[PDB]
């Protein structure tokens, strides 16, 4: 069931701290609550698109993409955030609902 | 063994060379120094949009928008050197085109090239110590957008004011290039003549040929930090800066006439 989605509703989960092991032995920065009106980078298959966070409930959030993406419902997604001028992986998700262009 | 210097980077700053070759490069507007609010926002982590979180002052978004509509509604943003070519995924149409101030910020904020310009500008300088950079200020460059065909873009290499080599900027094969390649070689060589006022004897200039006109796009140092593309940097070093003809490298891929035109040249080998 593949379609061209403009906005997607995702079931997500975040990492507690960023990936990596600091040489001084200090803990990696704690990944913060995904806030609305933040533009993340979403990896929806081959597609690397930007997505604006319009709302958050708990383990659910609605995202308004920057340009339309080709996916199916229940596709696995990778959430990323601009941290110290790097696209750092913050968490993952599954598309549960999505609004098409047509 | 070639090296990078403090002034080689300074001269490559958009303002530093645009001033010199205005007539040779397509329309742009330079806001220098960059508005503090825009810089402040640029350094914040994550991309916050207004549509407890910092966003540039109404004054700045009005000034950027003023420049945009003065450049005919669409623009391509940049800082002192690097274009956000890596961030086309964040854009609404997959190009560097920017109609709104938000579109501009979105591009600059999510670009690694723009980020390099902000905290890695002098990371290879022997003359400078990256501790905290003279009478230097960051700038927001807004170039008037136009449909630019990536086929007729070339990277041109210059050692001791002589054209060393030049290559295709794209990575796709275009059959019509080998047809006009001798005329481009003339166009790009004739443009370098006009780049005599440039302060460094060794540099790399980007060019865009449209309607028998070789347009200047950028200038980057003659240092491996700047991508050598189809040429290796050790190849570019091992090259005569006193040889009359430059090396050309295009991306690799009939009639009785063609076939025997080839014979005529294959016969011309046996001779000289």
């Amino acid at each position: 069931l593949p379609n061209i989605y403009t906005d997607i509703e995702i079931n997500y989960f975040l990492l507690r701290r960023l990936l990596g092991v600091k040489t001084d032995g200090q803990k990696q920065a704690k990944v913060r609550k995904l806030e609305p009106n933040e533009v993340l980078m979403v990896n929806i298959g081959s597609t690397a698109t930007g997505a604006r966070v319009v709302a958050v409930k708990a383990d659910m959030a609605r995202l308004q993409l920057t340009s339309p993406a080709c996916t199916e419902i229940n596709e696995k997604i990778a959430l990323s955030r601009r941290i110290e001028k790097h696209w750092r992986l913050i968490g993952w998700a599954t598309i549960k609902k999505g609004t098409t262009l047509e | 063994t070639l090296i990078l210097t403090k002034n080689q980077v300074l001269h490559c700053q958009f303002s530093s060379w645009y001033s010199l070759f205005r007539k040779l490069t397509p329309k742009a507007k330079v806001i220098k120094p960059i508005p503090a609010t825009v810089l402040k926002y640029l350094h914040e982590d994550s991309i916050y949009v207004e549509q407890p979180a910092y966003y540039p002052e109404r004054e700045a978004i009005q000034l950027i928008e003023k420049a945009i509509k003065e450049l005919g509604g669409a623009v391509v943003p940049k800082l002192n050197w690097s274009t956000p070519k890596d961030a086309l995924w964040i854009t609404t149409t997959g190009s560097l085109k920017c109609t709104t101030a938000e579109e501009v910020l979105l591009l600059l904020k999510s670009s690694d090239f723009v980020a390099h310009d902000l905290n890695h500008a002098f990371d290879d300088c022997k003359d400078f110590d990256n501790a905290d950079p003279k009478d230097f200020s960051f700038e927001l460059v807004l170039k008037e957008w136009f449909p630019m065909h990536a086929s007729t873009e070339f990277r041109c290499f210059v050692k001791s004011k002589r054209l060393i080599a030049f290559c295709q900027r794209d990575d796709n094969y275009y059959e019509f290039l080998k047809e006009n390649i001798d005329c481009y070689e003339k166009l790009i060589s004739d443009l370098l003549k006009k780049l005599d006022t440039f302060p460094d004897p060794d540099f790399v200039f980007d060019v865009y040929i449209h309607k028998d006109r070789a347009w200047l796009i950028d200038i980057n140092p003659f240092y491996p930090r700047t991508d050598g593309l189809l040429f290796s940097w050790s190849e570019l070093e091992s090259m005569n800066s006193e040889n009359m003809k430059p090396e050309i490298r295009l991306i690799p891929k009939a009639s009785e006439g063609e076939n025997l035109l080839e014979f005529a040249q294959k016969w011309q080998d046996l001779t000289n």
